[PDB]
């Protein structure tokens, strides 16, 4: 199992920032697998964002929800995680990690820095 | 016994009797799981296991189902589907020496866990994370196994504690450890309700005149009717008539 | 707020240490699934337990949960230099995945 | 230097006196263990009370210890002519057993 | 429980003093019993020699260590203290007492006064 972030490392005040998390070994396809996003602060603890389950059922952190509206295509196994509204707050690192439901997030990603700022 | 070295013994094959305990001394640490002491004398048991060994004092509470720590952890651990108990009464006239007894050892260093009733006295020198310091000193080189050291000046939570641990089985048990103890002056020549070994029932009791031959106990004549019965504690014949009844 | 983790720990090299995730919220469920992450200096995060005493094949023999009511025991035994690092603990609530505050173990 | 105990003592005769033997050093250990020795006119001491609030049988009952914090209080009541004597404190340290300085009674 | 003590009487500066401990009632098999000695100068405190457990576990004193080798024999239930290189200091009686744990010294016996002089 392997899994890579990518997308715009740079981005500005009230932009539309967007994320493509591409795994191989499994698919979205079969039973119980799912994928979720994390975000961590620098030297913070990490926090959840939103899941998109195999049976295309999505959910999202309440706190957090109504944005960051996250997307899928299972033909290139491919994720994608797109939230608006760019704030200082959202200068953190991010990972795309697989879930199963006991074996909680247990493949994580390499995680991409991105900064938003003048 | 040290507590890496306990004292496994069987007990079977015997008329068991629970409560000579309780003369022995105040009981300073006594809980029972699956039993109540109480009702211990009459239950009957598959096969008793006893492990004797003695411990610090504020380890005592590390003798439980469950429980994690460095005593429980590195050399003696029972399971959590235990039934049976631990009795532990503080002894500290007959282990402590002034200066130090370093007679009792304990395994402090260790790998891993062990598995349930797991003993093992391997004292070899521990690692050093690279190619040890075997048989020297340095880095990180501490020999297993560890002394106890009391002397007279020791807290009460230093002190030594004499432990010994039971295993029982209940499950289906072929009664080899239980006792009855319960007899009853004989009565005879009136209608008495009798237990004989095992055989029950009722009638007049009266002298024998049949020789019974000596692996004999019990005697039947036609029909399966018990006409007497030897007593199991003075071996005498005894017949049984069943008292006058009939219809008015 | 979600969990809680004491602020770190520091256990003498060749020793065992363990740290405690009191849930510290009511209705957190059942509590049954529960995961540990190992944090290096600026890495990924990787699973060390999930499932209390059970364990992914892939990482060491030492590391062993336990749960005495509210809270994780994560257990690490013959300390090794290499676990200095952060621990977290991880656990759905009712309605979502929760984290633990943090915790960090450097051996000396 | 490791005990301490009065140069000596004169009670008359049916009244009560304690007398206390601290040890005025730390680390003694618990101090819990604290036996007084009867040392009659040039004869072998005797054991008079072990344990300050215990006492062992065959002796009188008057006396009763005690103590008040690193001293051990050795009372004695109903002072008679017979009690004219020494007396002694005896208590092991972490490295040997260890005696008082000595206390003389004369009963007038 | 009884013990009685005997030995040379008169001795010599710079000698080898020995002293021999007689007891009946008990022995040293049991456990927590031991023996141990002690001295008393002139109108001063006592003091201890050595101590012999049950075990043949000995101790002996820390300032006057390294001589009075304390030897014992279980069959007539004697106890042996000797103690080489005799001073005018040493000039004082001796107990042999059993001790236990708690009860510190609790059967005394009667104790002879030896001197060491011309």
């Amino acid at each position: 199992i392997t899994l890579k972030e990518s997308g715009p490392t740079l981005v500005k005040p009230t932009q539309t920032l967007t994320l493509t998390c591409t795994f191989s070994g499994f698919s979205l396809s079969t039973g119980g697998v799912s994928v979720g996003w994390i975000r961590q602060p620098p030297g913070k603890a990490l926090e959840w964002l939103a899941l998109i389950y195999w049976d295309d059922d999505k959910r999202y952190s309440p706190s957090l929800e109504s944005r960051l509206t996250i997307t899928k295509d299972t033909s290139k196994n491919l994720v994608v995680l797109t939230l608006t509204n760019m704030d200082p707050v959202d200068t953190a690192t991010y990972y795309c990690a697989h879930k199963t439901i006991p074996t909680i997030f247990d493949y994580w990603g390499q995680g991409t820095l991105v900064t938003v700022s003048s | 016994a040290s507590v890496y070295a306990w004292n496994r013994k069987r007990i079977s094959n015997c008329v068991a009797d629970y409560s000579v305990l309780y003369n022995f001394a105040p009981f300073f640490a006594f809980k029972c799981y699956g039993v109540s002491p109480t009702k211990l004398n009459d239950l009957c048991f598959t096969n008793v296991y006893a492990d004797s060994f003695v411990i610090r004092g504020n380890e005592v509470s590390q003798i439980a189902p469950g429980q994690t720590g460095n005593i429980a952890d590195y050399n003696y651990k029972l399971p959590d589907d235990f039934t049976g108990c631990v009795i532990a009464w503080n002894s500290n006239k007959l282990d402590s020496k002034v200066g130090g007894n370093y007679n009792y050892r304990y395994r402090l260093f260790r790998k891993s866990n062990l598995k349930p009733f797991e003993r093992d006295i391997s004292t070899e020198i521990y690692q050093a994370g690279n190619k040890p310091c075997n048989g020297v000193a340095g880095v990180n080189c501490y020999f297993p196994l560890q002394s106890y050291g009391f002397r007279p000046t020791y807290g009460v939570g230093h002190q030594p504690y004499r432990v010994v641990v039971l295993s029982f089985e209940l499950l289906h048990a072929p009664a080899t450890v239980c006792g009855p103890k319960k007899s009853t002056n004989l009565v005879k020549n009136k209608c008495v309700n009798f237990n004989f070994n095992g055989l029950t029932g009722t009638g007049v009791l009266t002298e024998s005149n049949k020789k019974f031959l000596p692996f004999q106990q019990f005697g039947r004549d036609i029909a399966d009717t018990t006409d007497a019965v030897r007593d199991p504690q003075t071996l005498e014949i005894l017949d049984i008539t069943p008292c006058s009844f009939g219809g008015v | 707020s979600a969990l809680t983790q004491p602020a770190s720990v520091s256990g003498s090299p060749g020793q065992s240490i363990t740290i405690s995730c009191t849930a510290t919220s009511s209705d957190v469920g059942a509590y049954q699934y529960v995961s540990w992450y190992q944090q290096y200096p600026g890495k990924a995060p990787k699973l060390m337990i999930y499932e209390v005493s059970k364990r992914p094949s892939g990482v060491s023999n030492r590391f062993s949960g336990s749960k005495s009511g509210n809270t994780a025991s994560l257990t690490i035994s013959g300390l090794q230099a290499e676990d200095d690092a952060y621990y977290y603990c991880n656990s759905y609530t009712t309605s979502s995945v929760v984290f633990g505050g943090g915790t960090k173990l450097t051996v000396l």
